[PDB]
């Protein structure tokens, strides 16, 4: 939104640099702080972990009822047999998606999220708008930012991590899907479907 | 605290700004910014509590919208300051000098394996904030509570939208380390966790979705039976 107090972002980001390689020059004299540990943290986000690692949880949940059962009990030792969790993805809570109901996960308190399903969060999940909206209006922001369209009679559960209980929408198999392989599946599992602001993609 | 960043439910901030796609890292401040959280931890500035903290301290105007990691930013400065870990004229000092030297180099420094291995266990390994208490939970799915209407003014995990509003328990999760005493610098204090289910109907009056809950956690002493 406009603030007429506010700096140009080619200013805002010149004076942040500025700051930013300012205290990484103290933490490095401090011996706390290497460019090989700030490289081996960013190559971890940029190629390792991602959403395709939630996606390959939710398409075993779709073709294994059995694991969906273990996933829905305990998510994070379900994850786990996939190989998948750690850092701030301790806890995992997974929540199915039915006819009956939609689930949808916020961090109105700050910006936590799922990390070792889905990565590192996009940028419009940790900010203001979605997260002060969503627990007050869900249906409504549903439809007018994702074009997600959800029934007023089919009931809308608004999942708020305050906690280190990580959220994780099971979103449901998409129709015209039977008998497809588990990478076929996975083309159609999205970070949006996993947050529960849109569906996982359909055909 | 009744910080600002506390938004669930707030009305007026506009349109949410979502581009078709993104990178991780906007820009290379943002990927040191980011690497800054487990080396500051590892070096005891904070613990991820203290951390949020440190966010929430910060001048509202700033943290609206200030790009999202220079929060971390602000933080680290915080508790390096409040541990005396960072010189702050130090600090400013040096930032006037990357400013009119943007591409002077960082100091000499040695690589450390242990930095990497720590990096690599916390990241495969995680930071379990799960404990054992010897108390038992005080309470069980399907017991009816209200949420408490007490306003520390330090760190706590209590949206004003929840306090007061009665819910029902939906899962307990065993104990973890209680924000009130650890972003406080008070302690772990481990607490039980639970699951509330609050309807719209009780969060927000009539303006409300009539078909629609809000699930949030409170840590035991955050709620207080009405019907078991």
């Amino acid at each position: 939104t406009e603030n007429i107090l506010r700096k140009s972002d080619e200013e805002i980001q010149k004076e942040i640099t500025a700051r930013v390689k300012a205290l990484e020059s103290m933490l490095i004299e401090q011996g706390i702080l290497t460019t090989s540990m700030i490289d081996r943290m960013a190559e971890i986000y940029e190629n390792e972990v991602g959403p395709h690692l939630g996606a390959k949880v939710v398409v075993k949940a779709w073709t294994d009822p059995e694991f969906k059962k273990r996933l829905l009990a305990d998510g994070t030792e379900a994850c786990k047999e996939l190989g998948i969790g750690g850092l701030q993805g301790e806890d995992m809570m997974w929540v199915e998606n039915t006819d009956e109901v939609h689930h949808v996960v916020v961090c109105t308190l700050c910006s936590c999220y799922p990390w070792p399903v889905l990565g590192l969060p996009p940028n419009w999940f940790k900010e203001p708008q979605y997260r002060s909206r969503v627990v007050r209006e869900p249906r409504q922001l549903l439809k007018e930012e994702f074009g997600f369209e959800v029934p007023p009679s089919k009931e809308i559960k608004v999942w708020d991590s305050s906690s280190e209980m990580r959220f994780v929408v099971l979103p449901q198999r998409p129709a015209g899907t039977d008998g497809w392989s588990e990478e076929e599946l996975a083309t159609l599992v999205t970070r949006e479907s996993m947050i529960g602001v849109e569906p996982a993609k359909a055909v | 605290m009744n910080g600002v960043y506390d938004v669930g439910g707030t009305d007026g901030l506009g349109p949410i700004n979502r581009p078709a796609d993104e990178p991780v890292f906007r820009a290379e401040w943002e990927k040191v910014a980011f690497a800054m959280f487990p080396a500051t931890f590892r070096a005891g500035f904070m613990g991820l509590d203290e951390f949020r903290f440190g966010i929430e301290q910060m001048n509202p105007a700033e943290y609206l919208e200030s790009p999202y990691y220079w929060h971390w930013i602000r933080t680290y400065i915080h508790h390096g300051v409040r541990t005396g870990k960072i010189d702050l004229e130090e600090l400013e000092r040096r930032t006037q000098y990357y400013r009119e030297n943007p591409d002077a180099p960082l100091p000499e420094h040695e690589q450390k394996p242990e930095l990497i291995e720590f990096v690599n266990q916390a990241v495969y390994g995680g930071l379990p904030a799960s404990r054992e208490v010897d108390r038992p939970p005080k309470f069980k799915e399907g017991d009816v509570v209200r949420f408490s209407t007490a306003s520390p003014k330090g760190h706590a995990r209590r949206a004003r939208y929840v306090r007061g509003k009665t819910g029902t328990v939906v899962k307990h999760h065993g104990a973890y380390i209680y924000p009130d005493t650890a972003g406080n610098g008070l302690g772990e204090c481990p607490e039980h966790l639970y699951t509330v289910r609050f309807t719209a109907q009780e969060l927000w009056g009539p303006e409300g979705d009539p078909n629609s809950s809000v699930y949030y956690d409170c840590w035991e002493p955050y709620i207080e039976l009405v019907d078991t």
